[PDB]
RNA sequence: GGCCCGGAUAGCUCAGUCGGUAGAGCAUCAGACUUUUAAUCUGAGGGUCCAGGGUUCAAGUCCCUGUUCGGGCGCCA
RNA sequence: GGCCCGGAUAGCUCAGUCGGUAGAGCAUCAGACUUUUAAUCUGAGGGUCCAGGGUUCAAGUCCCUGUUCGGGCGCCA
């Protein structure tokens, strides 16, 4: 509802994200910045800071002549009539920032020659610089997955959000399914999931090494409640299972946590062998052919599964081979493409493509083999 | 059926999706006595149908076969009958995602149309959200009331016949997010911040024209609406088949085969841009 | 200038293209109707014309209440009030067009109650049905290209035209240069080449099987001074040339033109063995990579060299294999997306994204060997 | 040099283009007594220019070395000083082609800004063709003035200093075609009309903003140009690599390499809308 | 008796239960060849989607009817 | 003496003459393991591009200066 303290939450600005738990007394860099987070609570989400000595403070939410042509602008460098040492002056002196784009401005002997458009475009450029607004906004699959794809891509295998939708939609995920999943994209696919079910149903994670990585899930801020229906399950003894060939204080604490993992994983061992889920998604670095070709064995007749990959070459391998094994229907390989605009008065256009570097995806449905 | 939940079984009243090879489909209702005809043959629903799991491989007339699926929005989407243009699983699922869609959540929606988009929304805010959906159309909105009753899905929707540009949703405050297709959709710009709760939402309008587009971001900037932001998704589809090109006759007494994804149209069109916009309280 | 019998030339309707060289008293189809060229001489390119029993006559080149909603529109089916079969009759009757245009709109009950912009797209749809406009233009690879990609693009390897553009500009086709070209794409990549060389200059044209095809060439209308640089030269003979290993009425006529070609392949061969050519351009159905590898011998250092292939993945082996052979820089692989545009009134927004199903592009500058 | 023409031997004056490994370039003018550094060593013109020819291996300082390339007007438009925003080949590709220039075409062109374009049409017209360019900044006009005659292409280009939406291009049908770069094209649709030949010709503009190309149709349409087209042209880059994914642990006791191409850059941006029309008499 | 499905683009005729309709064959023409009122091989030219109407937003993966080819059910809608 | 080139993003430090800067290493943390003021292996977390100014159309593959790291020429611009 309102920002309260332990709350994980997202940082924006401009269209710069960065999660963050809340912690009293804590400091926190944010695009060339150093923060407390202390003074930002019982404000609603989307509310705005300012940054000062190190700590933020509410600002509001809210907040002429010119020339045709700039066939007479030459570019002497001399337009700026205040210095690069003055500059910093203004700065040091702590200065509000607002009053230091005023004064470029003022300064500025080409700025009243200047086009609208350009007079416009002169003052956002400033404003980004100098009038640093930071909004507190809440975690969703939505920032969460922008956030990824533009700070963290490698880790979550270049997923575009745009195709994280897409999977979420061609797998039909929904409360009340019982799904796999298989993924190394830092957790994020788990916990777009994970929103989409509402803590209704389950969710078997597959992990390779000695657990799944769940560092982007915590950045959702789920309720405990979640948690139950959440159970894990390690990749290396999925052969063994399809076969049914499966089987001081703090040394304590480690055997407390041991048995507990160990106990989980044959619960988890035994919703599989049921075969009899309801969806499959797999994104991750793995070449994806055997995790199919494997994992759709635990998945229910007339079920969606989806697989991602950064690369197309490896799914047209993974089409054919799901051919030859058979069991599935409507085999789909895709991409997506997203344009994004600017939309302003008489400034209308595209910015940009983002094309091939967003990953692709094969789907479609299991079908009863035949007997 | 349900679209709202997976059952194993076939039974009457069902809605069930067939396919019939290549990437042909065709729902059909599932009712004893009835028949129906496809190009492998005849399927008689009391004895092929009713009963048998969903995911089978149904034996027709003369050896010929289909198989029979489970309904979800997405097939839906490519099998409803038409009323008008309709919302394709593409842009379903950015708008889905982008509004922040989840179970429990409340929406609004106009114009219904043909309600590819009313179920795909259905699917996701289930059991616990809401849909108010309103279309203007008497027949059109008296259609989508029939098939939410068909497909079991009423208790999660309310149609109101209005016009959404003047009387608005038909509630106040209450909606986590709001999604606009109608051609005026910035007549309805205010309507929709009435409609989302007071502590704020998101917001989503599809349009075909760009001038359509900068209309309604006038009036979401004038009416408080941030965080505007606009695009367009565009799928591609791929064949995927092997290759071989020959080897030139140099006079000579490498050239192997490969495996390519090809798109299976030359074009891709386009179907509108999406305008998503934030409200929050200030 | 103007137009007159036994010109090549190109038909157009809306954007239908079809090319034809115009001949006395020759029956002609295009866009279901049959036509007599006659009629159309002696005016100016761009001229329009429309059809009747089996002629062309020349017409003009150039010649309100409405609702808001469709909330009350209904199809009942009988908004138009007259019958298929009244429409035959008026038609066989051999009215106009424009009066069955305005006669179906006066019968359309709903036309009234339609939004301006509905009724605009109504009647755009009803004239372009019934009001059959034919221009005349002339060719042009702008025209050429487009049309070859909309009507036969099996016949050029599905090229599409920006793609061809991309190629000219690469391969810096001018007036001046001796060019190599290898193509299957029914002569237009060589009518494009001889478009931007202007009769100044050599092409050297690599033919498989017993002949070039000039089909497309045809369409152009060059005139004869165009030949005299233009030569051919079997491509199943290159190996030996780059060894040196290379050496009653009608029969005779036959021996006329098999010494005449037997005369032009040693001159073409003699121009190819100077290994100074000023770019090499290649296109066809065939691999690539031997073509590549074999004809850049034949060009001299510092020249663009542009390889298209439909596909991609021969053109990442023909870049390995490139960088293996040396003799090569700036390497690029390259492929254009071309998107058109609606552009009215409150109804502007693109139409197609023309995306992968035109073709790539690996071009690169020779230079010298190591040694 | 020339630009115009291809030779096989560097001399004084030519601008020579040094790949300097990568993608990257420079453009260098050749002169006596003259040195360039690179980050491969110095290169002295007189002894390791001047007299060679173009595409060698030129060794410059310590064991270093770099490749010279002949100049053209796509290298040129990878390495000249820009003194404006200008367009790059993808662009020019097109619009060459749309326009249907060809040897004796003649041109009219504004703005001529950093002569991207001008080189471009001077390589395809010549030698019997000629642009008349037009740019209303004084030192820009002079600039690209200096540059057409140290290119030695000073024969196939008039300048003028002026304003093409008041005073035109400075001739009267003469043209094949007309190009336009600048703010306010539908300005200069009338004196495009008026620059084309009385027999016809063909127009393009360019504009990075939906709403210049929407003032620029209905301009285009009431001077009487007709066969309207807007255009826009993406280019897309790829990279070769060879990419192994790991197989995963299924406890087990195929996945080979491959060849992939992908993109250079995640994102194509947009340059502008080309639009085309033609004029015919009538 | 009727009902339900699926198809119509090249001069003619076809095109697959893998989400296979710009892919072909016949015929025609040309080269080569020899067997010459001609054969054979190779290749080339030929494509905008059956007509009419109604509807969807100002984007059809929309609907109806007629013509004609085909498949299926059964005297039932 | 000066001049000319090329680099600055993660807490720190790097990144190729194939048109190789979202790619890493160090360190840190966690699992596993044994050798435990800890080692080893595996893995994870950490990225928006050095500051300032000026300019291009209403799209930068743009320019100048300052800081600092590096390369080269030579007392010449
Ligand atoms: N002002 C208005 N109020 C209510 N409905 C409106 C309206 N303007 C247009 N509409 C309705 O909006 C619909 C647009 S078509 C909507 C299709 C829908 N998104 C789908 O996927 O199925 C039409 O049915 C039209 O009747
Ligand atoms: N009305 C006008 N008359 C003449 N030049 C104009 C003009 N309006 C703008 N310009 C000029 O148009 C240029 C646009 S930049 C042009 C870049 C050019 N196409 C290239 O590739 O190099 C600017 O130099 C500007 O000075
Ligand atoms: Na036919
Ligand atoms: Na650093």
């Amino acid at each position: 509802h309102r920002i309260r303290d332990g709350d994980f939450v997202v940082l924006k600005r401009e269209d710069v994200f960065k999660a963050v738990q809340v912690q009293r007394r804590k400091k926190v860099t944010f695009e060339k910045q150093w923060f407390y987070l202390d003074n930002v609570i019982g404000h609603s989400y989307g509310t705005a800071f300012e940054v000062t000595s190190g700590g933020s403070l509410q600002p509001k939410k809210k907040r002429k002549e010119a020339g045709t042509d700039n066939r007479n602008i030459v570019d002497d460098g001399k337009s700026q009539k205040l210095t690069q040492d003055d500059i910093k002056a203004l700065k040091d002196k702590g200065i509000k920032g607002e009053e230091i784009v005023q004064q470029l401005i003022e300064n500025s002997t080409t700025f009243r020659d200047k086009t609208e458009f350009a007079q416009d475009k002169y003052i956002k450029k400033k404003k980004k610089k100098y009038e640093a607004i930071i909004t507190v906004v809440k975690p969703s699959t939505r920032i969460l997955s922008i956030m990824y794809y533009a700070r963290e891509p490698g880790k979550i295998n270049h997923m575009r959000y745009d195709t994280l939708a897409q999977m979420l939609t061609l797998g039909n995920i929904r409360a009340g399914n019982k799904m796999i999943v298989m993924e190394t994209c830092a957790g994020l696919v788990l916990g777009a999931m994970m929103e989409r079910m509402g803590g209704f149903g389950s969710i078997i994670q597959l992990y390779p090494g000695g657990g799944p990585v769940r560092a982007a899930t915590a950045c959702f801020g789920f309720p405990k409640s979640f948690l139950s229906g959440l159970y894990e399950f390690p990749l290396n003894k999925v052969d063994s299972l399809l076969h049914g060939t499966f089987s001081k204080d703090y040394i304590q604490e480690k055997q407390r946590r041991q048995e507990e993992q160990r106990k989980r994983h044959l619960e988890a061992a035994a919703l599989l062998s049921e075969r009899n889920a309801d969806g499959l998604i797999v994104a991750s670095r793995f070449h994806p052919t055997p995790l199919l070709l494997s994992l759709l064995d635990f998945v229910a007749p007339s079920r969606p599964f989806v697989v991602y990959c950064q690369y197309k070459e490896p799914l047209l391998e993974c089409y054919t081979k799901l051919r030859e094994r058979g069991g599935v229907i409507n085999l789909r390989l895709s991409e997506t493409w997203l344009r994004n605009y600017q939309v302003l008065p008489d400034r209308s256009h595209p910015k940009l493509l983002m094309s091939g570097g967003g990953g692709y995806l094969l789907s479609g449905f299991t079908v009863a083999m035949d007997n | 059926m349900s679209f709202v939940a997976y059952e194993e079984l076939i039974k009457e009243g069902d809605t069930a999706i067939l396919s019939l090879g290549h990437g042909a489909m065709v729902a059909v209702r599932v009712q004893r006595g009835a028949q129906t005809q496809t190009r492998h043959g005849v399927l008689r629903h009391s004895v092929d149908l009713i009963g048998r799991p969903f995911g089978s491989k149904v034996t027709c007339g003369r050896g010929g076969w289909v198989y029979v699926l489970h309904p979800t929005p997405e097939l839906w989407t490519l099998n409803l009958p038409h009323r008008t243009q309709i919302l394709y699983s593409t842009d379903i699922a950015l708008i889905t995602m982008m509004l922040e869609l989840r179970p429990g959540s409340v929406v609004c929606e106009s114009g219904t149309g043909s309600g590819s988009v009313s179920h795909a929304i259905i699917r996701t805010i289930a059991p616990t959200g809401h849909l108010h959906t309103v279309e203007f159309h008497q027949q059109r909105a008296e259609k989508a009331r029939e098939e939410f009753q068909e497909h079991r899905v009423g208790r999660w929707v309310t149609v109101r016949t209005q016009d959404v540009c003047r009387s608005g949703f038909g509630v106040s405050h209450v909606a986590d997010a709001v999604f606009l297709d109608i051609p005026s959709p910035w007549e309805a710009v205010g309507h929709a911040w009435d409609a989302l709760k007071v502590e704020g939402g998101r917001f989503c309008s599809f349009s075909p024209c760009i001038e359509q587009v900068q209309r309604t971001c006038q009036a979401l900037a004038a009416r408080g609406f941030s965080e505007l932001s606009t695009l367009e998704v565009l799928p591609q589809v791929y064949n995927v088949r092997t290759v071989s090109l020959p080897p030139p006759d140099l006079g000579t007494g490498d050239t192997s085969p490969f495996r390519s994804g090809t798109p299976m149209k030359e074009a891709v069109g386009h179907t509108g841009y999406l305008t998503f916009a934030t409200k929050t309280p200030g």
